[PDB]
RNA sequence: GAUUAACCCAAGUCAAUAGAAGCCGGCGUAAAGAGUGUUUUAGAUCACCCCCUCCCCAAUAAAGCUAAAACUCACCUGAGUUGUAAAAAACUCCAGUUGACACAAAAUAGACUACGAAAGUGGCUUUAACAUAUCUGAACACACAAUAGCUAAGACCCAAACUGGGAUUAGAUACCCCACUAUGCUUAGCCCUAAACCUCAACAGUUAAAUCAACAAAACUGCUCGCCAGAACACUACGAGCCACAGCUUAAAACUCAAAGGACCUGGCGGUGCUUCAUCCCUCUAGAGGAGCCUGUUCUGUAAUCGAUAAACCCCGAUCAACCUCACCACCUCUUGCUCAGCCUAUAUACCGCCAUCUUCAGCAAACCCUGAUGAAGGCUACAAAGUAAGCGCAAGUACCCACGUAAAGACGUUAGGUCAAGGUGUAGCCCAUGAGGUGGCAAGAAAUGGGCUACAUUUUCUACCCCAGAAAACUACGAUAGCCCUUAUGAAACUUAAGGGUCGAAGGUGGAUUUAGCAGUAAACUGAGAGUAGAGUGCUUAGUUGAACAGGGCCCUGAAGCGCGUACACACCGCCCGUCACCCUCCUCAAGUAUACUUUAUAUAGAGGAGACAAGUCGUAACAUGGUAAGUGUACUGGAAAGUGCACUUGGACG
């Protein structure tokens, strides 16, 4: 059979390829960007997990870790 | 074709096992001689070539051609003749070698016709002084309006 | 000013010194015999041209030098036979200097119809006039047969679309005579469309005129570039002095290619950009030179800086080679 | 669009929008079996009857070992070695022999088809070891997962992206050469991808029907899980998860299109394979291409035809132009005219008529029959296997001198081939003129080109003769059918045409690529006749005489035929397709500044990117032919990009 779509394919992850390369490093600030809107929006839900629980600030001892963090 | 290619084969393969064992002829077997190729259309057998000894192993072949024939009638009982066809590389080149040692030589631009444009340029200068394509399958037919006409 | 494209290293491989005997076949404008004077005062040197406004700015050098500098006005073919009785016979030049291409003088002048900015006569013919039965680019185009117009672009202006340009120039040339350079631009353009007129781009990435290819080709075609050419490097290596400096300037791929298998002695008709593959499929096939006359002072073709391309465009293709005949 | 007419419905008609109706169908190649195994909640009946898989291989992990080869080292010897298409560069403590010598890789066996869940695994030994006495059971749980890659530490013979150098190239890169790095190796982690493909989910059963879209790989059934629902957007965006940070997994929508796609058939084509051919090339003879002239065409000129015009025009219509012919031009004249008018006015791209071309062919088209499941299509084997009775052509027969040869014949079809100027004719046009008649007139060469004649001589020239001769033989030679002059023939008309004589003795000195013709009474040479004219050709047709040489060798080129292969082309390779390109449209994503928000974010528009379309071609020629260097998957590096290369894998390539 022909490869047509293969083809296709191969065009299509070439210019993929080719976008990222172009503006990697926009893309690695827009993705730090998102990982610490990640991290805020996380913290924010826990901490209106403990605020509907009634408690007047989070558990004794508990600090939010950065999941979301490379380090 | 491909049964014809097989046969080839088989021939060139019988008389390689022919050349190798020494039941055939004592002489044959010393000489060791070996094919380049085997070819039926009459069998045309080529064997490398090593010039005496060349002639002395041309002389036994063409002796014993008869003889290896007869063995071969016995296994492809109806072998056509076999011609061996000596392999001197190019077998012009030694012959003509042969000759000349034999024979005597007694004592001892641009990629156009510009001239042919430059004469016409010359007669000059003397003188002087789409569209759409209907598809096949969707041209109308009127036969069966008239049929139905009457 | 158009500044002579790399005429410091021209300097630098000719290296000029006195009482030697120089020539140059392409004198122009006399930029590098400028420079080349100014190196050394004593050289005798011999300024060959076509042009005669070229030939009367080489007599004003003389009037500058009465005898250090020659004017010698004339084609590479005459220039055997012009240096024979000029007092050169034996040859033994010291150094040769061979340009290649459009004078500044003669591409800024619109009579000459040298550029398709500047409208003109189609003539595009280095001479001015001292052989008027020398064909005219505009007699070229009306005469030639759509066939011979499409092997002439085809050939010498590497052009693609020779079948289409060819007929479209026979199209128009038989409505009116094409005796414009700016009618004949916009004949070219016609053939293609519009959006089509500086979508072509030069080595520097821009945008030229879609005709200038064609407008190179006439050009050729009106002067005998190569054959000429390959005269004027027949007749130098005749008369060079043995070891003396070889130094050639080519702004495009036809004239360079010439240029550099006269050098190393290959055959004209030789196959164009053979790739390694290439001649070991053809040694493959022929399986079953001659002797070297030159030593290269450059194996590799020196290029204008990127400065030098900002300062003068039109260089920005020449390619410099030097040799010292053997 | 208008108009006529017709059709459907009808107090309605029907433009837009919305709705009505739903997946018991499939998953090798069309969307779809996801790289692999296991199990859970469960489902199935293949768990009972009901049976056989320990044996012998290259599963895996660890430890140890080494035969061939390499590197290094040492001695001896040599001065070169290595390298290529050819070289250069490189090395010259370089090479060869001998000896010592590995954390690398595992010839032959292996033509075996084994082990493992898959990936994978092929040197030796040892240890440990290859789950389950019903199946099914996961993108995510559990555990694996080639190559590439990352992190760290080692090893480093060799190979090797990248880099440097050398060549090659117009040039850069690549292909080639050399050196060398990451890397391939070990240890410990990570990454989790593939054309991970037997492109076939697992288990059980069947070979009976209908065997079956096609191809692949015989067709199915039961059961279970996974998956798909037009193409493209999209192995993408967003979200989420991940040791991943130019990543992987899951995975959309808007705008847009009427297709996209799978298999096959026929043709075209292939820088397509093989085989065999011909005048395709060489071989033989005489020519053309150089000169003069004849003639034809072309161009120029003129007031002044037309047609043919690549083979298949070019001594062609013409078997023939001083007037006539004549259709051209100028001037003049006529209008029911020679014609119950006329036109040589347009259209050979409306035709008849007559032909060119392949054809120096052998096939063509009907009428049937059969095969493929009754798909497009196909239909041959002579010791014959679905083709065929007739027609046309070849053939046969006939003409000439035979049975040979030459003529003649030569279908269908190809080139809208030639002819509206043989004549006829369709359509269109002219009618005080595009019709008819009269007088007079072209017709020259500054040229180019085609064919022919005569030559350049000694195998000749002149005379005699019709083949036993004598002279000539280079400036008083050979060589004009040319020019000039004068006669003559024909004619009403002749420097025009022809013949003859005189005069002149010119160019030329066997002619380049290239090109024509011939295969035997042929080529070559010589001579006569005829058609046609009042006369007129170096033309045409035809009779005859003299009368040869080579007849072999080849497919590189050209062309043909056959058997094949491939085909994304079908406007049929001057094809198609891919990528590339400042600027208007549609759509998505998206940072700004300021309102709300808790100070960042949320939250209301707006730079900038992406997708599609647009004038579209330009540019590269990557893909489709062995597509010009087989294509492709994964990954990495280099490059602005077009891409190139490394490693493994795939055949969805080929082959002694
Ligand atoms: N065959 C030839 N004979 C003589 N001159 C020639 C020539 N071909 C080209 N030329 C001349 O060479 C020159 C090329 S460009 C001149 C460049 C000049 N050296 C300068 O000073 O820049 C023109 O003058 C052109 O007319
Ligand atoms: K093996
Ligand atoms: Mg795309
Ligand atoms: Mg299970
Ligand atoms: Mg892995
Ligand atoms: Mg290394
Ligand atoms: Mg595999
Ligand atoms: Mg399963």
């Amino acid at each position: 059979k022909n490869v047509l779509k293969i083809r296709r394919r191969k065009m299509n992850h070439h210019k993929y390829r080719k976008l990222v390369k172009k503006t990697r490093f926009l893309r690695r600030k827009v993705q730090e960007g998102r990982l610490r809107r990640k991290q805020i929006k996380f913290e924010k839900d826990l901490r209106r997990i403990w605020l509907k629980a009634g408690l007047k600030e989070a558990p004794e001892g508990w600090q939010t870790p950065k999941i979301y963090l490379r380090g | 074709h491909a049964r014809l290619r097989a046969l080839n084969g088989l021939l060139y393969k019988a008389l390689t096992d022919l050349l190798c064992t020494p039941e055939v002829s004592q002489e044959l077997y010393d000489l060791n001689v070996e094919l380049s190729k085997v070819s039926l259309t009459a069998c045309r057998a080529y064997w490398k070539t090593t010039a005496e000894q060349n002639a002395h192993m041309e002389a036994v072949l063409q002796r014993s051609a008869a003889h290896m024939r007869h063995l071969l009638m016995s296994q492809l009982r109806n072998v056509p003749p076999i011609v061996f066809v000596q392999d001197k590389g190019n077998a012009a080149l030694a012959e003509l070698d042969q000759l000349l040692a034999v024979a005597d030589f007694g004592p001892r631009l641009c990629g156009i016709d510009h001239e042919a444009l430059n004469k016409q340029i010359m007669e000059y200068k003397r003188r002087k002084d789409g569209r759409k394509r209907a598809k096949p399958r969707l041209e109308q037919d009127s036969s069966l309006k008239s049929y139905l006409s009457g | 000013l158009h500044i002579p494209v790399m005429v410091d290293e021209v300097v630098h491989c000719l290296s000029p010194q006195k009482g030697q005997i120089f020539l140059d076949m392409t004198f122009g404008s006399g930029g590098h015999t400028k420079a080349i004077l100014q190196k050394e005062s004593d050289i005798v040197l011999y300024a060959l041209d076509r042009d005669p406004t070229a030939y009367a700015l080489a007599e004003h050098l003389s009037e500058l030098y009465p005898k250090q500098i020659r004017a010698m006005l004339g084609q590479f073919s005459q220039a055997e036979a012009l240096l024979m009785k000029a007092g050169v016979q034996p040859g033994t030049f010291d150094g040769v200097l061979m340009d290649l291409g459009c004078s500044s003088m003669q591409l800024d002048t619109p009579e000459r119809g040298f550029s398709l900015r500047k409208d003109g006569p189609l003539d595009m013919r280095m001479d001015g006039g001292r052989y008027p039965d020398m064909p005219t680019a505009a007699d070229v185009v009306n005469a030639l047969d759509q066939q011979a117009l499409a092997s002439i672009l085809r050939t010498y202006g590497e052009e693609k679309h020779a079948k289409k340009i060819a007929s479209a120039i026979v199209q128009a040339r038989s409505i009116y005579p094409i005796t414009r350079t700016q009618q004949l631009a916009s004949i070219v353009a016609g053939a293609f469309p519009p959006s089509a007129i500086y979508t072509r781009k030069d080595l520097l990435q821009r945008s030229t005129h879609i005709a200038t290819k064609t407008f190179q080709a006439l050009r050729i075609f009106v002067n005998n570039e190569l054959n000429e050419l390959y005269t004027g490097l027949k007749t130098a290596q005749k008369f060079l002095r043995p070891g003396g400096r070889l130094v050639a300037l080519s702004f495009h791929s036809l004239e360079d290619r010439i240029v550099k298998r006269f050098l190393l002695g290959i055959s004209m008709t030789e196959r164009f950009n053979l790739s390694v593959r290439q001649q070991v499929m053809k040694t493959s096939q022929l399986g079953s030179r001659a002797p070297l006359m030159w030593e290269l002072i450059h194996k590799k073709v020196l290029s204008p800086q990127d400065q030098d391309v900002q300062d003068n465009p039109r260089g920005r293709s020449a390619k410099l080679r030097a040799a010292i005949k053997l």
